[PDB]
């Protein structure tokens, strides 16, 4: 029972979580007309 | 719609197209900024639409002239 690697462990998982959580909430509009906002996706429209 | 009533397109439809153009040119980050950018495009959408340019000079001149008839 090695106390500091599973201590390091749990606060690397911790932290990987918040950043991904992070990263997940930089979230820009994804409507079909704000075509200025997202230029840069590949997006087709059949209309 | 842009189909025109007869054939062709609107009477106004290229005026509105040169617009869009415009705004598919520009860079701006978000439609708003783009808008004020293209905002004289939309202008001359609207003169063409409406002509209240010209129907305000046409009332200038004609008011002009009502004061020079009376005198």
């Amino acid at each position: 029972v090695d106390s500091q690697a599973e201590w390091y462990a749990e606060y690397d998982k911790l932290e990987k979580a918040r950043q991904k959580r992070r990263i997940w909430k930089w979230r820009d509009s994804d409507s079909r007309d704000e075509y200025a906002i997202n230029a840069e996706e590949p997006v087709i429209y059949i209309r | 719609s842009g189909f025109g009533l007869q054939s062709g397109t609107a009477r106004c439809y290229d005026w509105y197209m040169d617009y869009l153009k415009c705004m598919d040119e520009s860079k701006a980050p978000m439609i708003t900024l783009r808008k004020q950018e293209c905002s004289e495009w939309l202008e001359d959408y609207n003169e063409c639409l409406h002509r209240d340019k010209l129907k305000l000079r046409k009332l200038l001149i004609e008011r002009e002239k009502n004061k020079q008839e009376a005198a």
